[PDB]
């Protein structure tokens, strides 16, 4: 049942290789959660070598060879244009989301079925994140602790105290009195001839 | 390599996956089983080449022989099979009706099945329906027999089962054989097709046969002897030949005159065996195998009848009915073992002297049809219609009710059972619609042997059954599809053929469909 | 290289079966997705049966003929094309009494041309009148569409858009009550504002750029002049092109191009007009005469978009500018802005009156949003479309398809010959439709389906059809799932004549 | 031999030219008739052209063989001859060509086929022409009314045909005319076919005369005129320019008045030489001046603006009106008195539902009318027009034709069984093919039949023994010349009937069809190059 | 085609599943430069027999030559 020079599935076998992909993805991007997690390199192929446990870019910049693994991929970006963070989270959710319908969806049932019930477990669970979630007030202590659970799942736990002060002192310079901010109001320099631990602050600016 | 073959784990037998449809597999057994005789269906049955076990070439009509010569090894087949083995207790007839409306159930359960229905469900479904059709056939019943023991009766109703087996000598057939059973219907209560025999014998045709009376045997009486009324008959299975000695009984001879001196012993004790047999009472002696020259003016010495039965089962049919029994010695005087016979005669009969075994004395209540023809394979393709033609009324001498034939009861049945299923609401009309459906393959099976458009058949069954005119059947003709009524045409089937096929056809059905893996095994 | 015989009818059987099982789960709106694995590596993910059988490649004739008549539908209907290629696939699916009964198509085809005219008379009797007059039930009507989209939010607004739009162009008086969406309706985005700004605009908005800023800014009461010839020189008969060398002959040549510019445009300007509307282009000569004018300079307007004009404001259409009377004056013109209302101009003629015509504005964030908005916006154009030329809904979610079934079985019974047993086929193909809601949902099929025409026999067919949603039955008159006659019409016509048509071919043979 | 080519000999030739034609038959076989079914035509591009006309698929039906292109050939030869029987031609060589291909297989050589064949379409036409019925049963006969009413059954109108069927008859028989030495033939433009909302379809009338959807506009004009003058100008009495393409240019405001001052008198003297003529029932073309309809209130003038083209080009031929295109004889302006006026006898506007229709009665020479399909909605109206249009041509044809014969296999079921007796008195070689050839022309019934979802095995020997006992005996007890009916799928009588075709068809489709059997029976060899 | 590649789904880049111990790969090229390097150590290394870009022969036993003409991949 199907045209010459070209190809259908048309079984419940089409979701399964769906299912397997997402499984596979999940396998790869596991090992690099956390600050302890590995890192994945980068070839370009041209000779160009990059180590990065940023999910965002083990998924945009790396070129994935499964077809339907690469539509998770554009999410990741998604994911990284809103919010920045939780692009490694977001795929192990997935892997293990389609993992679990597996078991219930052999047994006979229908997939319309499951993803019901994943819509209620989210507001369910999007209710219970309102009640978890501490207001406190933004002290420079309390945004420590952000920067350093954000900067120590990217280095070495070596630049956690370097990058730490620098990344929070160059927010509150540019907020005030309950001002939107734009962090296109920091400029980020690079420059060689020293070691890694040489970063520091610029309260001005850099010409070329 | 993985991955292999799926649910394969019991001596590797093929395990169908839930793919390959493990149910559907044996239903296409069960519908192959039914191409076989489908077209045998009817008066214009298509006959079939078959070929024996012994490499012997056979022209027949007949399912029963269709399928004893076609070896059925699928199981699933044999439990359809056995449905025809017991369709033949309780009566002779009806047996491509299992094989017929058993795979149009099958046939129509893959339709469901492919739907989603549960195979449980298909089954209480043929079960409704079987219970259902039971409490509808009464209603069918459009005339009953009158038991007037007239052959101008007997022979009217027979029409029917002898048509299908052997078509267009339906009348001579039909004669014959009322006047064979007419003559046992007094004894009440006692009809069975073991009295009515049958003896065939090369002739010039059907035409040239007759009935006669007691036990028939085609082998001519070899002694001298016209008639005689004995009732000692010794039975022998050893032939009249050279005697052995069963002790060492060492025969030594050397000169000419000692060839001719024991060559003279030897006649003198053959003369003494054969005095024997009239010392014990007896004037009628049987012989199996061949009987000697001087051992046969022996037995016209002391007018001893001799007879020669060379089949086997004509041997058998005697020590039943008389109670002479074959002994393995060549002429023992064994007066015990010996039968008990009214009268004993010769008698000639469309040119041939038969053997005759008649019952003078006492009341009677054994005949026989002696057959002519002039090919082996015709009088036994003709043989197999009086036995579906006796047994036909040893099931009258039950209650006697009949139904209109060619296809009439199964589009009323049909109508009648789908009625029930479109008002019975849930699942088991689905199951009972397709019982409906199977019972219109019958009249597609006489339609499509006659060389009609089936579905135009069916469209004008309905329509004169939709205006009420029941007792309309197929018409069979090449050059008109129309229809007719059975009953004035005399078409007419008997009740307990058609229950106790639709109860045997529908338990075959649902045995097959409760089974859904076939497994070998080892003692 | 050519078919013959029985290989035709039932190689096209399935091939239109092959299409229609596709798409067999994006029906209702519970609908399957569908992955479409493009050349380069790619991947869509959408549920759209008219985009999905769009990109696919098809090699079968009979497969090309059952796209190309999805493609007819959705220019007509944009609703319901899915259903007719499912019908379609089904009527043609039922290949037992096609070959294996060796019944011909004629016979065939004229069960199925007898029933076409028993399911139409069936729909119009379980169908209901809508008070087309109280908008509320043109809400509920047209939320079948709004449902499941981001227009939720201002659902209400995308009913009195379309409601009132598609008034304006039903002109009632010639009889026949004909639409023309696509031209009297013409839509043109604006950029700028929010999804709540999208409002209909009571003219003809022409997206004509401003050249100059010598032009009407604001005006009170316009006069538009409308004229289908070039303001340029007077050319000859055929294209050839003015060659000239001598410096003495230019400004002969040059004269000629100046007067006779010159003197079409005082023409133009008697009137003292405010904009000068042409169907050809403005040379640059011809331009510097509008700007010193004070007025607007219009171009690059085709004929119905000129037509709505003088219907509005009250101009007239001549040939050339020189025959330019009094009569053609836009006097009882609403205004004439050409604002850059969100970095792009807009031309607003906008009036007092309803010329048979009228334009939607589509306000918006982002070209996505407005995109959105606009896909939209024009099926809900459509049911008013469908509704103002026939106010008669039938019930939907599965009850029409069984409804007609029951009376075709019931009707099958007085129908004596042959043609009973495709007549019949006709009805269970219609069980089809509910087959593939209950099969989305998840619910069992057989139990439902079964109970479903129980329901039908017993109880009023006019409700008692599915619930896509949560899978169980429901009564139409309960949940507003009502859709249109005319589209259930023409998807009922178009499935039997489909089918028909693949039937009869019997020999796909080539040649030109 | 050595070649630049290729070359192939045998018998085996004509088995391969025998196997293309009969491929070519097929793919025209069970479009045969008016039930035929419809083919799909896949061009190089990728279009589909969809019919079941067997001359169209030959047209555009390429096989690239030389045998098929005789064929092809041969169709040209038929649609220009008469244009009518081209699916029967192929479909008759084609069995002409199996059947001797099977003689040749029995040392039958194609010489002695060749000359049975054409033996056998010479007695052929023979016992065609012995057995026609000339154009006749016009009218107080009723072979016509019967082959109206079959062809409009299709459609609803079939509900009552024989209402429908008298307006067809009744005007089939009004437009004929001799024009030529005896001949009359009917014309190909017929009856105009207008309709109204007159609450049922019954209530269609017959009109003896045409009909047109205008009106005279003012309520000033009569509505009932007796002059035989009929003006038929096509010039425009409103404001004249010099064409659409040139624009008179104009610079002087002052010389822009004097245009419109001298443009509305010069009608003045325009609408003067017209009214002078006395042409009362006046048609215009191009549109009327405002003022111009005022002069013919007071003249009384039944003019008519905006008239179409082609009904105005049907009423000059009516009254016999000379279309003039221009007043100005290229230096002044008349009428062209006695040159544009027709003669008729009445007119009269009559009241019809939603569009008031002009009626002209008794023109002077038109051999036309018009009929006003009186129905309920506009879906009814259009299908009566297209039965009617069909069955209008049906009779016109017959009618048209000086003779014609039973259709449906009546003449291939007759020729059966005459030549198949013929073919015993000749004999030398010839009473094999001239058997065959009758077997032959038994395909067009037995396709038919399978077309028509019957039994052909049936039919075809019901035919030929209806069509036998006419040969054993000439008495009444015997039917004669019994057709074929699709529908019912059982003989008929084609007389009562009206199943009616040319004498030309029959007797050329079995010349031409036996020619080029003649033609592909000759080749026993193949050179290529 | 079923049984898919294990972990091989980016650029066709082999990735060396939990039994093929992808980081056992990476230790063996490392582990395979410095056995080219350890015989060039101290006094008494062993010289290499270098062959340079442009076809010239150089001998040396200085370990950041040899990295410069063998061409680390
Ligand atoms: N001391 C720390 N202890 C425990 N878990 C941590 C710590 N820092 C980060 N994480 C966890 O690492 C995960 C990944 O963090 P991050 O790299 O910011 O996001 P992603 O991995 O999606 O890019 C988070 O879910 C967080 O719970
Ligand atoms: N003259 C006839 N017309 C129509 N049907 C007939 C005629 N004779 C026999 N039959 C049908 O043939 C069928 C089969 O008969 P028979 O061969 O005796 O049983 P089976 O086929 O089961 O062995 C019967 O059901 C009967 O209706
Ligand atoms: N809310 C609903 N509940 C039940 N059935 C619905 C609902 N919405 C649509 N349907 C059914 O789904 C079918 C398809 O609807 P739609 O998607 O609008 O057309 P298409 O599938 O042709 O694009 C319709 O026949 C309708 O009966
Ligand atoms: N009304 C009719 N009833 C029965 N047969 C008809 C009728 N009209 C046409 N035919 C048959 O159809 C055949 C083809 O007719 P036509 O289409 O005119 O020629 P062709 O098929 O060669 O173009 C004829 O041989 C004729 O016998």
């Amino acid at each position: 049942t199907l045209n010459p020079k070209a190809e259908v599935a048309r079984a419940q076998a089409a979701l399964a290789v769906n299912i397997s992909a997402a499984r596979g993805l999940q396998d790869v991007l596991r090992t690099n959660l956390g600050p302890k997690g590995t890192m994945k390199m980068l070839v370009s192929g041209a000779g160009d070598i990059k180590l990065t446990k940023d999910g965002n870019v083990l998924l945009h910049e790396m070129q994935i060879q499964h077809p339907t693994a690469s539509l998770i991929a554009k999410v990741a970006t998604a994911q990284d244009d809103i919010t920045g963070d939780g692009t490694t989270s977001n795929v192990l959710i997935i892997g293990e989301l389609l993992k679990q319908a597996d078991l219930y969806i052999s047994e006979g049932l229908h997939p319309r079925i499951i993803t019901e019930g994943f819509e209620a477990a989210k507001e369910k669970a999007l209710q219970f994140l309102e009640e978890v979630k501490v207001s406190r007030e933004m002290d420079r202590e309390t945004l420590i602790d952000v920067a350093r659970t954000s900067l120590r799942t990217k280095v070495h736990a070596e630049l956690a105290d370097v990058l730490t002060e620098a990344v929070v002192d160059s927010i509150l310079a540019i907020k005030k009195q309950d001002e939107p901010i734009d962090l296109f109001m920091i400029e980020i320099m690079e420059m060689k001839h020293k070691s890694e631990t040489d970063t520091s602050l610029i309260r001005g600016l850099v010409l070329d | 390599k993985a991955p292999g073959f799926a649910q394969m784990l019991k001596e590797g037998a093929k395990h169908f996956s839930g793919l390959e449809e493990a149910v559907y597999r044996n239903i296409q057994a069960c519908k192959e089983l039914a191409q076989t005789t489908r077209t045998a269906y009817g008066p214009n049955g298509m006959n079939k080449m078959v070929i024996n076990h012994l490499e012997k070439l056979f022209v027949t009509n007949d399912a029963a022989t269709i399928l004893r010569e076609l070896e059925v090894q699928h199981p699933a087949a044999k439990m359809i099979v056995m449905a025809s083995h017991m369709q033949e207790q309780e009566v002779g007839d009806g047996t491509n009706f299992v094989l017929v409306f058993a795979g149009a159930l099958l046939e129509l359960a893959e339709e469901l099945l492919r739907i989603g229905l549960s195979v449980s469900e298909v089954i209480e479904g043929y079960e409704i329906a079987c219970r259902k059709a039971h409490e509808i056939l009464p209603n069918l019943v459009c005339c009953s027999a009158k038991n007037l023991r007239d052959i101008d009766e007997v022979s009217s109703l027979l029409r029917t089962s002898i048509m299908s087996k052997q078509y267009g000598n339906e009348v001579f057939l039909a004669k014959l054989i009322a006047q064979a059973c007419v003559s046992i219907f007094p004894d009440s209560g006692h009809f069975n097709v073991d009295n009515i025999r049958v003896c065939k014998i090369l002739g010039s045709g059907i035409s040239s046969s007759s009935v006669l009376h007691g036990m028939v045997f085609k082998k001519e009486t070899e002694g001298d002897v016209t008639s005689v009324k004995d009732a000692k008959i010794a039975v022998y299975s050893c032939p009249f030949d050279g005697m052995i000695t069963e002790t060492k009984g060492t025969v030594l001879i050397k000169t000419a005159e000692e060839l001719m001196n024991f060559s003279k012993g030897e006649e003198n004790l053959m003369d003494a065996q054969v005095k024997a047999i009239a010392d014990t009472g007896a004037n009628v002696v049987v012989t199996g195998g061949k009987v000697a020259d001087m051992a046969l003016h022996y037995a016209n010495k002391y007018n001893i009848m001799l007879v020669r039965l060379n089949s086997k089962w004509d041997l058998r049919r005697l020590c039943k009915t008389v109670g002479a029994t074959a002994l393995p010695r060549l002429t023992p005087p064994v007066l015990e073992e010996m039968g008990h016979c009214d009268s004993v005669y010769l008698s000639e009969v469309g040119d041939t002297q038969v053997v005759v075994f008649k019952h003078e004395k006492e009341d009677g209540a054994i005949s026989t049809i002696v057959l002519r023809g002039s090919t082996d394979n015709l009088m036994d393709d003709i043989e197999r219609a009086v036995d579906d033609g006796v047994n036909t009324f040893k099931v009258l001498t039950r209650d006697k009710r009949l139904v209109p034939g060619g296809g009439a009861t199964e589009i009323e049945l049909a109508k009648q059972i789908t009625s029930y299923g479109e008002t019975c609401p849930g699942l088991e009309q689905y199951a009972i619609k397709k019982f409906a459906e199977a019972f219109e393959a019958i009249p597609r099976a006489l339609a499509e042997n006659s060389g009609v458009k089936a579905n135009e058949v069916i469209s004008k069954l309905y329509a004169v059954h939709q205006e009420g005119n029941k007792n309309v059947g197929l018409d069979i003709e090449a050059e008109v599809p129309a229809v007719k009524d059975m009953l004035e045409a005399g078409i007419l089937d008997t009740y307990l053929g058609k229950y106790w096929a639709i109860k045997l056809a529908t338990n075959a059905a649902v045995t097959v469909l409760r089974v859904d893996q076939i497994i070998m095994a080892k003692p | 290289k050519r078919e013959s015989g029985r290989k035709v009818q039932s190689g096209n059987i399935n091939a239109a079966k092959t299409i229609a099982d596709i798409i067999r789960t994006c029906l209702g709106p519970k609908s399957m997705m569908k992955m479409l694995l493009d050349p380069m590596g790619g991947i869509v993910m959408t549920n759209d049966g008219n985009a999905i059988l769009r990109e696919i490649q098809v090699q079968h004739p009979a497969a090309k003929s059952m796209i190309e008549i999805s493609r007819t539908q959705d220019e007509e209907v944009g609703d319901g094309t899915t259903s007719v290629i499912i019908l379609a696939g089904e009527m043609l699916s039922v290949a037992e009494h096609f070959l294996e009964q060796q019944m011909h198509p004629t016979v065939v085809i004229s069960a199925y041309r007898k029933a076409l005219d028993d399911m139409i008379s069936t729909l119009k009797k379980i169908s209901i009148p809508v008070d087309i007059s109280d908008s509320d039930m043109m809400l509920n009507i047209i939320n079948s569409s709004i449902t499941t989209k981001a227009i939720s939010r201002w659902s209400s607004l995308a009913c009195n858009i379309a409601l009132d739009a598609v008034k304006m162009v039903q002109f009632e008086e010639n009889g026949r009550k004909e639409i023309d969406i696509k031209k009297y309706a013409r839509v043109e985005k604006i950029p700028g504002g929010i999804i709540e700004d999208s409002c209909v605009l009571r003219g003809v908005m022409i997206n004509k750029d401003v050249t100059h800023p010598r032009m009407r800014r604001y005006i009170k009461n316009p006069r538009i002049v409308l004229l289908d010839s070039s303001l340029e020189y007077k050319k000859g008969e055929s294209q050839t092109d003015i060659e000239i060398t001598r410096e003495e002959d230019f400004t002969r040549i040059l004269q000629m191009e100046e007067e006779y510019i010159q003197q079409l445009c005082e023409d133009i300007i008697q009137l003292k007009p405010d904009v000068v509307i042409t169907e050809k282009g403005i040379s640059d000569l011809a331009q510097h005469y509008l700007m010193r004018a004070n007025i607007t300079a219009i171009r690059r307007v085709r004929k119905t978009d000129n037509n709505r004009i003088a219907r509005a404001c009250g101009a007239r259409i001549v040939s050339r500018p020189e025959e330019l009377r009094e009569d053609d004056v836009g006097t009882g013109a609403g205004l004439l802005e050409i604002k850059k209302i969100g970095d792009e101009y807009f031309t607003f003629i906008t009036d007092c009156k309803d010329p048979k015509a009228c334009t939607i504005l589509l306000r918006g964030a982002s070209k996505e949003i407005l995109s959105e908005v606009e896909r939209n916006l024009q099926d809900a154009m459509q049911v008013c479309r469908n509704v103002l030329l026939d106010p008669q809904l039938v019930p939907g979610g599965g009850a029409s398809e069984m409804a007609v079934a029951h009376a075709l079985t019931e009707k099958s019974k007085a129908m004596t010959g042959v043609e009973q047993w495709p007549y019949r086929a006709v009805a269970q193909a219609l069980e089809v439709i509910p087959r593939t809601l209950i099969q989305n949902c998840g619910a069992s099929t057989i139990r439902l389906l079964t109970s479903l025409r129980a329901k039908h026999t017993q109880e009023n067919c006019e409700t008692w059809g599915v619930n896509g949603e949560t899978g169980t039955l429901v009564d139409m008159k309960e949940l507003g799932i009502w859709e249109p006659l005319a589209v259930k019409l023409q998807t009922y016509k178009t499935a039997v004549e489909t089918a028909v048509l693949l039937l009869r071919i019997d020999d796909i043979v080539s040649g030109h | 031999l050595s070649v630049f080519g290729d070359r192939s000999t045998g018998e085996t030739i004509r088995s391969q030219n025998v196997m293309a034609a009969a491929s070519i038959a097929n793919i025209v076989k069970s479009s045969l008739g008016p039930v035929g079914l419809d083919k799909m035509l896949v061009d190089d591009i990728g279009d589909v052209t969809i019919t079941n006309d067997g001359a169209t698929i030959l047209k555009l039906l390429e096989v690239e063989h030389p045998a098929a292109k005789v064929l092809c050939e041969l169709a040209d030869l038929q649609d220009k001859e008469v244009g009518d029987g081209t699916t029967s031609v192929v479909i008759i060589a084609a069995e002409l060509l199996k059947n001797a291909d099977e003689l040749v297989k029995q040392k039958i050589h194609p010489t002695s086929v060749i000359s049975g064949y054409r033996l056998a379409c010479k007695e052929a036409v023979r016992y065609i022409n012995e057995n026609l019925i000339v154009n006749t049963d016009e009218l107080g006969r009723d072979c016509l009314i019967n082959a109206a009413k079959t062809s409009m059954s299709s459609k609803i109108i079939g509900i009552n045909g024989d209402f429908f069927a008298n307006m067809v008859v009744d005007a089939v028989l009004a437009i004929k005319y001799t024009d030529i030495r005896g001949q009359p033939r009917y014309p190909v433009n017929s009856v105009n076919i207008l309709k109204a909302h007159g609450r049922s379809q019954m209530e269609s009338m017959l009109i003896s005369g045409y009909a047109l959807n205008c009106v005279v506009g003012s309520q000033g004009m009569p509505k009932r005129i007796v002059n035989a003058k009929i003006a038929c100008l096509d010039f425009s009495l409103q404001k004249t320019k010099m064409k659409l393409g040139v624009q008179v240019v104009i610079t002087d405001p002052e010389k822009l008045d004097q245009i419109r001052q001298r443009e509305s008198d010069i009608t003045k003297e325009r609408i003067q030489k017209i009214l002078a003529t006395g042409a009362n029932v006046i048609l215009t073309t191009g549109g009327i001046d405002d003022m111009c309809l005022k002069y013919f209130v007071e003249a009384g003038a039944m003019a008519v603006r905006r008239v179409l083209k082609r009904d105005l080009k049907r009423i000059a031929k009516a009254s016999g009106a000379t279309i003039l295109s221009t007043l100005a004889n290229l230096e002044g302006e008349e009428t062209f008195e006695a040159a544009m006026l027709g003669q008729a006898e009445e007119v009269v506007q009559e009241r019809i539902c939603d569009d008031e229709l002009i009626l002209i009665k008794n023109t002077k020479a038109r051999t036309s009318a018009s009929i006003i399909l009186r129905g309920a909605n506009d879906f009814m109206c259009d299908e009566m027009e297209r039965s009617l249009h069909d069955a209008l041509c049906v009779v016109k044809r017959v009618l048209e034709s000086k003779s014609v014969v039973p259709g449906g296999g009546a003449v291939e079921a007759a020729l059966s069984i005459y030549l198949e007796n013929y073919a015993t008195s000749m004999g030398s070689r010839e009473q094999l093919a001239i058997a065959e050839f009758a077997r032959s022309l038994l395909v067009i019934p037995n396709t038919l039949a399978v077309n028509a979802a019957q039994d052909s095995t049936d039919l075809v020997a019901k035919l030929r023994a209806f069509h036998n006992e006419a040969q054993v005996n000439p008495e009444r007890k015997n039917l004669k010349w019994i057709g074929l009916d699709l529908s019912n799928g059982k003989p008929r009588d084609n007389k009562q009937a009206g199943v009616f075709e040319p004498t030309i068809v029959k007797v050329k489709s079995l010349k031409f069809a036996t020619e080029a059997a003649i033609t592909i029976l000759r080749i026993d060899d193949l050179i290529k190059l």
